[PDB]
């Protein structure tokens, strides 16, 4: 009845006492549109565990007897035998299956919840926004009375058949999609966000097609990719929760995820997103959908009757019990730290890098991307001293560990008791990784010096061997992409920074004839290696490198230096001399099934523009098929190995290639 | 072994990732014995 009653839901005397906010958090609402999400986040992490949980790929992942650096978030984490991860992950199917029917719905969600995280933890390389996201939804959906409605639990069960729920499972779930999308929108407050730089090549996709007819492409991926997703996350929970406003924002909000599900492949990320947002909507929703439906179509359908009364609520003529007092706090306390954890990074300081905190929960989508040049992982045996050299990835089932301390911490340790088996008795770890964030210079981000397997982390100490982002050098940026379109299709560029004291031993490989140094900023020194003789640049000065021999480039600047390396590859061009040498005789013999193999994969990837789109999605269809009957096959084979026990190998043999069969 | 390079090419510096999105899993170390050693001859 005030101005504010219509537009909140509510007026400041709700809020005037803990009572009376028991009281507004507590009241009746309709059971419908919490239980369409129910549904619909229930079907979608059915979907989602033979997908991305890696239930099709499981026995590749925690195959028994494999030598593999893991990194749980807990340490103390360690994974089952595969026969026994088949039964996490089907008592996780089983769980999300009577979560979406709503057969059993406690006891179906925390079959849901508990090996989910457990899954989640168990594996810091394989933490999304989304995937955090859904271990939330279903965290919350645990408390919450989403079997209130369209449910077997209503058939079963008499009493929890169309019946009220509070408003308190609608304000968490609002309050969650809002602080996903609003958090989200002041992590793109960043520079490299409001500047353009951060999916900088998006807007080449043929989504952005329209916004090309009346901007750039220069101004297309500034103003609708980095401004229009600004101001969309920015202001997409005020869209939605507001009656004069929510129409049109939830056309902006499902265009914003029917764009975002064909540009990323972020799992169900942009279905859940779309499932969420109704739940801004009016609660009866759903019953004032099947009301518009033919007449005898909705016994198949649910209830279109009034909800009828429930023991969760706290109605008006009633104190309030333990259970309502127990909803008004799950609601303040929860949205408290949802609102915390994107900026709890002062304090988890041992998980800051480059970017503030472990990636995963602080909803900051697409706003740093990387780029690798090198990775040189060198052992030291202890009672030798062998200098030796690691392959870059060797036992990491992931790529994620070269741009976090927490985890470069843990694949030094993973490294220093799995090397005793190749006769590294105690090895001295160093890593030298090559990044650039947001096309920035090349840069080290640990020290190269520090022995990780010894040196100090702890998740709450600022770590002491990573190196600084050289923000003060992101002025350059506007003149390397200068440089990078002044080359011709045939030379290539890698510029890099390089710190006071450090120095990049470079082995230039005999492919790269004309290779050449030329410095930008500070003042470095290149050492041939192989003439033992020292020249030093300063700014301007280029120097012809040799190829199939060793350099060092000592940095002797007191601030730190920049160079670049404009190479071409001699080897690959001397073949295309010949290869384009050889096609124009063609239309008139190692080298010539190198131009066949070339003329080989000319032909399927141009049918993927000849193949139409209506059997491109029937292949599609058939891949999933597949991904959804492996993960079938191979779980009964370790569900058998549990009850009935293991069989010989050679029966073994003939269910797994069974199994792998396309359909 | 497999799990070492040599000093040519761990020092090659020459030779975009965005965290969000969701394969390789079996270019493993030990794989194809230990697949064999839990599963039969596949
Ligand atoms: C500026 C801030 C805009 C911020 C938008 C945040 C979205 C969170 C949604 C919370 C919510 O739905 O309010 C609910 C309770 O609200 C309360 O119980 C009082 C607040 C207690 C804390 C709840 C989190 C805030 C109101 O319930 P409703 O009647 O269903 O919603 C109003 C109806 N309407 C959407 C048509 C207007
Ligand atoms: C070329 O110059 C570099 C830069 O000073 C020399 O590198 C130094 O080498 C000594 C002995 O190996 C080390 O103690 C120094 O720490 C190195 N400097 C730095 C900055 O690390 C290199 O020896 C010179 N080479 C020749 C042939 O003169
Ligand atoms: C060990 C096996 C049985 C799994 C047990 C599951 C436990 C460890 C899971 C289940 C529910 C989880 C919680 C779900 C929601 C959140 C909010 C999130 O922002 C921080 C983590 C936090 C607080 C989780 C902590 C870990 C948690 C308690
Ligand atoms: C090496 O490449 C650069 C790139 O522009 C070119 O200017 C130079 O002439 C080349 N030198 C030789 C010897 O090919
Ligand atoms: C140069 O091109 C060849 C292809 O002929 C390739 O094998 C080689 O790796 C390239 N050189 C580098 C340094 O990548």
């Amino acid at each position: 009845d005030s101005r504010i009653g219509k537009l909140l839901g509510f007026e400041w005397t709700d809020l005037s006492s803990w009572r009376r906010l028991v009281t507004l958090l507590n009241r009746p609402t309709d059971p419908a549109s919490l239980a369409v999400f129910r549904f619909l986040f229930g079907f979608l992490m059915v979907l989602d565990i033979p997908q991305e949980r890696g239930l099709s790929s499981l026995d590749r992942k925690y195959l028994d007897g494999l030598d593999v650096c893991r990194f749980p978030l807990l340490d103390a984490l360690r994974p089952l035998p595969l026969d026994w991860m088949y039964l996490v992950y089907t008592i996780m199917f089983l769980g999300a299956l009577g979560m979406m029917l709503g057969l059993c719905y406690r006891i179906s969600c925390v079959l849901f919840l508990l090996p989910y995280w457990y899954v989640f933890l168990l594996d810091k390389t394989s933490w999304n926004n989304h995937s955090y996201l859904y271990g939330l939804l279903a965290f919350q959906l645990t408390f919450m009375d989403a079997n209130h409605y369209w449910s077997v639990d209503g058939l079963l069960n008499a009493h929890r058949r169309n019946a009220h729920v509070p408003l308190w499972n609608y304000a968490v779930l609002r309050g969650q999609i809002f602080i996903v999308y609003f958090i989200a929108g002041v992590k793109k407050l960043d520079a490299d966000w409001v500047e353009g730089y951060s999916m900088e090549y998006l807007s080449r996709h043929w989504l952005f097609s329209p916004f090309k007819l009346l901007l750039s492409e220069e101004l297309t991926s500034l103003l609708v990719v980095h401004w229009g997703g600004l101001l969309l996350d920015l202001s997409a929970g005020f869209l939605l929760f507001f009656d004069v406003s929510r129409s049109i924002g939830l056309f902006f909000v499902s265009y914003f995820h029917c764009m975002n599900s064909q540009l990323f492949s972020i799992g169900m990320f942009s279905y859940v997103m779309l499932a969420s947002s109704p739940l801004f909507c009016s609660p009866e929703w759903p019953r004032k959908l099947v009301s518009y439906c033919p007449r005898r179509l909705q016994q198949l359908l649910p209830l279109k009757a009034a909800p009828q009364p429930s023991v969760s609520c706290v109605y008006k003529r009633q104190k309030p019990g333990l259970r309502h007092q127990l909803g008004a706090a799950f609601t303040l306390l929860y949205l408290l730290e949802q609102l915390f954890l994107p900026y709890s990074h002062f304090l988890t300081q041992g998980y800051n890098n480059w970017t503030n905190g472990l990636y995963g929960y602080s909803w900051d989508m697409m706003v740093h991307s990387r780029s690798h040049q090198h990775v040189k992982i060198t052992y030291r045996d202890g009672r030798t001293g062998e200098l030796g050299y690691l392959n870059p990835g060797v036992f990491t089932q992931s790529r994620r560990w070269k741009d976090h301390a927490d985890m470069l911490k843990q694949y030094a340790t993973c490294l220093s008791r799995l090397l005793p088996k190749y006769n590294v008795t105690e090895p001295q770890i160093y890593f030298d990784i090559w990044v650039s964030i947001n096309d920035r210079f090349q840069q080290r981000i640990f020290d190269p010096r520090v022995d990780i397997v010894q040196a100090a982390w702890s998740p709450f100490q600022r770590t002491s061997w990573v190196q600084p982002l050289l923000m003060d050098l992101s002025p350059w940026r506007a003149k390397l992409q200068e440089i990078k379109s002044s080359l011709d299709n045939h030379t290539e560029v890698v510029f890099i920074a390089d710190f006071p004291g450090l120095h990049l031993e470079n082995f230039v490989s005999e492919d790269l004839g004309n290779t050449s140094i030329q410095l930008l900023q500070g003042e470095v020194t290149v050492e041939l290696v192989a003439e033992q003789k020292n020249q030093t640049l300063r700014e301007g000065e280029k120097m012809q490198l040799p190829a199939g021999e060793y350099h060092k480039v000592y940095t002797t600047s007191p601030s730190p230096s920049c160079y670049m390396y404009v190479y071409v590859n001699t080897t690959e061009l001397a073949l295309e001399q010949d290869l384009a040498y050889l096609q124009e005789l063609k239309e008139k013999t190692p080298l010539v099934q190198t131009f066949l193999r070339r003329q080989q994969r000319l032909q399927e990837i141009e049918r993927r523009r000849n193949t139409p789109f209506h059997e491109r999605f029937f292949r599609f269809l058939l891949r999933k098929l597949y991904v959804f009957r492996r993960s079938f096959l191979m779980t009964c084979i370790s569900l058998r190995n549990l009850i009935l026990g293991r069989p010989s190998l050679e029966q073994l043999a003939q269910e797994v290639t069974y199994a792998n069969l396309r359909p | 072994g497999a799990a070492f390079v040599s000093k040519q090419e761990g020092s090659e510096v020459v030779k975009p990732d965005p965290l969000e999105p969701r394969d390789e899993l079996a270019d493993h170390i030990g794989f194809q014995e230990a697949y064999r050693r839990f599963y039969g001859p596949v």
